[PDB]
This record gives C-alpha cells, sequence and structure tokens, in this order.
C-alpha cells in the first residue's frame, strides 16, 4: 500500500510525489518536474539518490531533503 | 600490498596516491568506478535482487570493488596502495586527512564547494561528471548533517556481534553486516557518508576520493570481526533468492564469489590488525 500523493512548493521549488541501471519503485517523486530517484527501505523509511544514507520517514521528507541538498541546483534526469 | 592508516602516510606516499588518483580521473577510468557504484546503489533493493549493499555481500562486494580500484591505481604507480581512514580516531575536520596536501578540507558555507587540496574544482583536475545535479564541483560539509562520527566504543559494540548476517538479509537485519553497514543500530558506515556530506552523502559517493579510505576502514573492520569470531563466517550458504550466497558469483564481475574474498591476506595485509 503506497503513500498518498503530494504536491507543494518547498523552499521555492515544486515537489510532487505519486504512486506508480536503477531500481523498481512503486512511487515517483519530482523536483521542478524532474524525476528524483527514491527508494523505500524495509522499515518503511525512504531515501533518494541525493541523500542515500540518511533515511527519512516519507517520500515528501525525501523530496524536501533533496531540495535542501540541491541548494537551488537543477536536478539532472536519472 | 600493505594498506596503511592514512594518518601515518609519508609526504611521498600522499603525493603518489594523489597523483595516481588524478591520473585515473584524467584518463576517464575514475568516473567509470563512480558509475558502477551508482548503478548498484540505485538497483539494490530490500525486497528484490541486492548485491552491492543492504545485503550480506555488502562486504565482499566492496572488498572486490576496492581491489579493482587499487589495481587501477597500481597500474599508474605500482607503489600505491589504498590507505584507510579510522574515523573513530581521526574524527574532526582538523585531521591531517583533510589537509591541503591530502584530500583538502570541508566545503564553504555558501554552496558546499571544497576550496583547497588537489581535488578542489579550481584546480581544473577534478570535474564532477557522473552526477545527479547540475553542479560540477566537489562538495563537502564535514559534520554538517550529523554531529559525530562513530566512536571507538560504538565500533567495539558492533565488532562484538557474533552472527555475520541474518535473514531477511537486508536493511532490516540484525547481525554484524547490517550494524556495520549502519541501517540498524548506532550506525557506522552510513553515518560516515552522512557526516562528510556533499557527494559522499549521495548515490554518486565515489566522486569524493575519501570514499576509498572510508571503505578501506570498513573492510579492515570486517577483518577485525573475523579475528574476534573465528567460528562465524559468511551467510547465507546456499539457495537464497535475490541474495548472493557464499559460493555464488557476484555482479558485475560474475567470476568471483564471496568465498573467494573472505581472506584479505590473499591480496593485502594491514599495517596493524
Ligand atoms: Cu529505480
Ligand atoms: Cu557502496
Ligand atoms: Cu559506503
Ligand atoms: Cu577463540
Amino acid at each position: 500500500a503506497a503513500p498518498e500523493s503530494f504536491d507543494e512548493v518547498y523552499k521555492g521549488r515544486r515537489i510532487q510525489g505519486r504512486p506508480a541501471h536503477e531500481h523498481g519503485g512503486g512511487y515517483e517523486v519530482f523536483v521542478d518536474g524532474v524525476q528524483l530517484h527514491v527508494m523505500r527501505n524495509a522499515d518503511g523509511s525512504w531515501i533518494s539518490v541525493v541523500s542515500h544514507f540518511d533515511p527519512v520517514p516519507t517520500p515528501r521528507a525525501a523530496a524536501r531533503a533533496a531540495v535542501d541538498e540541491l541548494q537551488g541546483a537543477p536536478l539532472l534526469p536519472f | 600490498t600493505v594498506r596503511k592508516n592514512q594518518a601515518t602516510l609519508t609526504a611521498d606516499e600522499k603525493r603518489r596516491f594523489v597523483a595516481a588518483v588524478l591520473e585515473l580521473k584524467r584518463s576517464g577510468r575514475y568516473d567509470e568506478f563512480v558509475r558502477t557504484h551508482n548503478e548498484f546503489i540505485m538497483s539494490d533493493t530490500d525486497s528484490g535482487e541486492r548485491t552491492g549493499h543492504r545485503s550480506p555481500s555488502f562486504l565482499p562486494w566492496h572488498r572486490r570493488f576496492l581491489l579493482d580500484f587499487e589495481q587501477a591505481l597500481q597500474s599508474v604507480d605500482s607503489s600505491v596502495t589504498l590507505p584507510y581512514w579510522d574515523w573513530s580516531a581521526d574524527r574532526t575536520v582538523r585531521a591531517s586527512l583533510w589537509a591541503p596536501d591530502f584530500l583538502g578540507g570541508t566545503g564553504r558555507s555558501t554552496d558546499g564547494r571544497v576550496m583547497d587540496g588537489p581535488f578542489a574544482a579550481s584546480t581544473g583536475n577534478w570535474p564532477i561528471n557522473v552526477r545527479v545535479d547540475s553542479r560540477t564541483y566537489l562538495r563537502r560539509s564535514l559534520g554538517g548533517s550529523v554531529a559525530e562520527l562513530p566512536t571507538r566504543a560504538e565500533v567495539e559494540s558492533v565488532l562484538a556481534i557474533s552472527a555475520y548476517d541474518l535473514p531477511p538479509y537486508n536493511s532490516a537485519s540484525e547481525g554484524f553486516r547490517n550494524h556495520l553497514e549502519g541501517w540498524r543500530g548506532v550506525n557506522l558506515h552510513n553515518r560516515v557518508h552522512v557526516w562528510v556530506g556533499g557527494q559522499m552523502a549521495t548515490g554518486v559517493s565515489p566522486n569524493d576520493p575519501v570514499f576509498w579510505l572510508h571503505h578501506a576502514y570498513v573492510d579492515k573492520l570486517w577483518a577485525e570481526w573475523q579475528r574476534r569470531h573465528p567460528d562465524s563466517a559468511y551467510v547465507p550458504t546456499g539457495g537464497t533468492p535475490d541474495v548472493v550466497d557464499l559460493n555464488e558469483t557476484m555482479k558485475p564481475w560474475n567470476t568471483v564469489r564471496p568465498a573467494d574474498l573472505l581472506d584479505h591476506t590473499a591480496y593485502y595485509t594491514f599495517d596493524a590488525l
């Protein structure tokens, strides 16, 4: 059972999530319309390719942590 | 064939290590190591195939990946070996690791850009090409996203765990491998990635040369665990879906098994074990 979808503006950037050389994930996240690879761990926590070693509770938390990491930088498509 | 504590390297050893790393970058070989690691970071999953991490083969896979890299360094300068970073001992930004004659220091506040050392973007010698965002400069925030590196007491607590790994052989496992990797417990290896910050905290973490020294110390800790637990060995030992069993071969090499990598002394020894 996947998390709910979301859509908000966080630190000036649009982050979105929705249920759906890299993985199979039942959930998709976007930062300014560019897909961010994210992954769910067995305990329900989430990580992303820009914060891979620091699990956060939800995909929205992963998107926000990616925005914080990016410091305004465009994401490159994976 | 001796891996030394970074803190003990001579000036010539530091110089030759940095030069060899930079030649691998120049020739395009370095970035292919980044890309290999990223492929496995992004594809290994707790409920599906998992080889390079979040799984028992985390340790032999990284041992073989580090041997591939060391062999590449030696193809440039045969005297060079991978040093290791004991982050339980060398735990502040004041450590010589982070001096301008070795890896350079932390990144500036504005954009996390590393401004000194051989790998600073301003040198022209360290483009970040394999990347997940537009920025093409090495970044770090030492101690930014987590206060403290693991302590020696914390490490000792993980070395005390007798079982190598346990079902379900993933990030939810109890046992030594997952506590060393850090998904459960006081957290050793994952927390060091978070403490360095910058590209080390991302899915393209070998972009920072400290990656290799971190993993060389994680690999030493596996060797120290083996000595504490002579009656414990790699598991699982056959017939496990999605997980590399002891005698199964591992991607990407396909020609080596965890069994071929349990004894490091077939390839190198440490200055002190
Ligand atoms: Cu994926
Ligand atoms: Cu790795
Ligand atoms: Cu690592
Ligand atoms: Cu004994």
